[PDB]
């Protein structure tokens, strides 16, 4: 992972927040660090650039200049401070490594920021195994249910990534200031339960990750 | 990729009268345009180079005009030998590009089709088939209605027609009509007729032959 | 001299190109904003070729540009007096 | 603020057939365009740089075309793994800008 | 004939093909060789250029780069290799001699390429003489019928070119993977049959050319 | 000298013009793509007239251009020192 930024933040409205981007790999003198904003279901808004070595930053002319850029010249980590937020300011925030030639060679994973007064809730993970009398086809479908978490997002994995074959993680639904999604996986009814299958649900915003094997109804 | 845009697509004109195909580029190219004529079946052929300069071995009819984004191939007079597609092609910025092409059509006086009916050759029947070909030659306009009949009764099958592009000795059109049968079938019918209802003649022009 | 005024021109042409991108980035409209074409622009400047491709729009970018002109035209008022001397001499023999 | 305008917004196509997203700038930018793919949930990913040059580690399907104001990302064939949003982004004049985005539907 | 390229090729789909262009006349160092594609009933698509002396080629940015260009620096012949074709790739292919000034001074005759799995068939030429009782006008019309050939094209001539006065070769029709066309000629009923008249039908794709005199029905 | 630095400029101006078309052809947009105006462009360059007509866009085209500048400006830092000498001398008498 070249560019590396945290998973999720939560900000009370009107408060501030700092955003990190530690970048292993090279640390060229001529490197620039950019920041792109992606509101949900929108395009890419370029916010501003910073050259960490020398130290100068330039912000987007056309948007409400809410932020200011900084760097750590000998930690290989750059920062963006967003001050006094609204709900218009909740989005995914990527950092990018432009070499100085004019394109974003390297992209961070993005930090999801949700500006709400609501409190932070860890998730509740429940297994989803077929009924005690569902006629098993060649492939068997089974999942797990992440309920009542806040804020977004949650990383959902199966056998901690090894079994990425036949998965659909569903979008979260909202309800009274808590989220809820599900994920599905499909293996051969030959291999399961003879082979064990577990779904792992990371939740960055709470600093919690949890496991759940999908056993048969014992 | 510079866009050359030749409008109009087709150009009607009476013989001997001036005609001008417009080329129009998507940005200034100065004078780096060149005009190419390409008749039916033949390869393209440089007409005007650098938008105004003539090519040796090109009739003085062809007059190069234009500069910037508006370009004009012109023909001071027209005659029948000038029917073709015409192409502009810019060399100002890479890559070299071509225009969409403009075809030239001549309005001339109306003319009636020379009809010729042809029995299947002796050599052809020796295999296992007999085709009755019928030639409509040198009519204008190109809109003509062939009609087959075998022994007075009107056959609508095994009929392959083909239309010439506007011929460039006369500004006229022609048309063939292959009649694909079998030798077996050709034998058990006596008369074959070729009727053509053309604009020039209310009375349809008819030709026929009888094997017997 | 021999290859001395030469080397100084290359310090100029680099540090010039490098600072041009620093000064020009942030000015809405500047084309002089990637380290490649910045370098090409400083050659366009030290040699007074004035092709019209790139040029600065900021104040500081124009100062950087003036430094290149001086330190370039002088270097190139000497690099060109030396390539003229060496090859014309040996080639004149 | 150079305006990149990606039309059409969405693109229907049957698998294996050529497809071309057009980008179109509000003034000449030469070849300073770059294409980015971004699937669901994932970060953007450089596809073509400087409008024609390929990126190593990118399938040969992706073919960079265009210059001036008319630009063309192209995919010589299509398969299911190519569903995403696609973005052009000019680096010719400050600030760097992005396009509106084009999603690919099969 | 300045630029000289073969008449017709046939390619199985997905297979490759090489295309030739031997060019007598001058062979300037500064010459460029271009290639233009003309799909049936279309305009001129520039494909790519090559400077044979030095050796570099440049292809069309905007089309599916299916081909690659080569030359023979001391045979005065240049080449274009089309790899893995479809039916979209069947067209006429001209080579042109740009002097380096930016126009195509010299054009080859064009090579017709038909990409089909069907087999190659020579033509069948049948004479077409008037009926045994057709009233002869001043000018007499007579022709010949080329039937069942594949692929296109066929060069049709009269008296091997000497009598090019009053001819219309008709477009070929297609039927169950074989072609069929006809040609017409008109001479004075005074000169014929006292003067002999023959139609010659070359078929490049098969490497066959054939003759047929149009005698009266003896 | 007499007509020596002159001749070298003409080698440059030709081979320059010739290579410019080679490097620039293939880059979508280049105007520097026919042997005529290529030659004119190399004069636009050796003499630092910077008219703005043609200029290269490829990397290699710009290198070719830089070679012309140097080998031209030097030649023309001497062709112009010699036409100044000869005619000013004879014409000054």
């Amino acid at each position: 992972v070249q560019l590396q930024q945290p998973g999720a933040e939560l900000v009370k409205p009107g408060a501030s927040v700092k955003l990190s981007c530690k970048a292993s790999g090279y640390t060229f003198t001529s490197d620039w660090i950019h920041w792109v904003k992606q509101r949900p279901g929108h395009g890419l808004e370029w916010i501003g650039e910073i050259i960490p070595s020398y130290g100068r930053a330039n912000y987007n002319e056309k948007i409400q200049k809410k932020a200011t850029l900084t760097a750590d010249k000998s930690s290989s980590t750059a920062f963006m401070q967003l001050s006094s937020l609204t709900s218009e300011d909740s989005a995914v925030y990527y950092c990018a490594r432009e070499r100085g030639d004019g394109y974003f060679a390297v992209w961070g994973a993005g930090t999801t920021v949700t500006v709400s007064s609501a409190k932070t809730t860890p998730p509740s993970v429940y297994p989803l195994a077929p009924g005690s009398a569902a006629q098993t086809n060649s492939m068997v479908t089974l999942g797990c249910l992440v309920k009542g978490y806040f804020p977004e997002p949650v990383t959902v994995t199966w056998n901690s990534g090894s079994l990425s074959s036949g998965v659909h993680t569903f979008p979260a639904v909202l309800q009274s200031d808590l989220y809820t999604l599900s994920s599905s996986v499909t293996v051969p009814s030959s291999s399961w339960p003879s082979e064990t299958v577990t779904c792992n649900v990371a939740h960055p915003a709470s600093s919690t990750k949890v496991d759940k094997k999908i056993v048969p109804r014992d | 990729d510079i866009l050359l845009t030749q409008s109009p697509a087709i150009l009607s004109v009476s013989p001997g009268e001036r005609v001008s195909f417009s080329c129009r580029a998507s940005q200034s190219i100065g004078t780096d345009i060149h005009w190419y004529q390409q008749r039916t079946n033949g390869s393209p052929r440089l007409l005007i180079k650098y938008a105004s300069e003539s090519i040796s071995g090109i009739p003085s009819r062809f007059s190069g005009s234009g500069s910037g984004t508006d370009f004009t191939l012109s023909i001071n007079s027209v005659e029948s030998e000038d029917i073709a597609n015409y192409y502009c092609q810019q060399s100002n910025r890479w890559p070299f590009t071509f225009g969409s092409g403009t075809k030239l059509e001549i309005k001339r006086a109306d003319a009636a089709p020379t009809v010729s009916i042809f029995p299947p050759s002796s050599e052809q029947l020796t295999s296992g088939g007999a085709s009755v070909v019928c030639f409509l030659n040198n009519f204008y306009p190109k809109d003509i209605n062939v009609k087959w009949k075998i022994d007075g009764s009107e056959r609508q099958n095994g009929v392959l027609n083909s239309w010439t592009d506007q011929d460039s000795k006369d500004s006229t059109y022609s048309m063939s009509s292959t009649l694909t049968l079998t030798k077996d079938e050709y034998e058990r019918h006596n008369s074959y007729t070729c009727e053509a209802t053309h604009k020039t003649s209310t009375s349809p022009i008819v030709k026929s032959f009888n094997r017997n | 001299a021999a290859g001395a005024a030469t080397v100084l021109l290359v310090i100029v042409l680099l540090a010039g190109s490098y600072l041009a991108v620093l000064a020009e980035r942030g000015a809405p409209g500047a084309q002089l904003i990637t380290y490649p074409r910045a370098l090409w622009w400083s050659v366009e400047t030290a040699t007074t070729v004035g092709y019209g491709d790139l040029y600065p729009v900021t104040l500081w970018g124009r100062l950087v540009a003036v430094v290149v002109m001086v330190a370039g035209i002088t270097s190139f008022g000497l690099v060109t007096a030396a390539l003229a001397t060496w090859f014309v001499g040996r080639e004149q023999e």
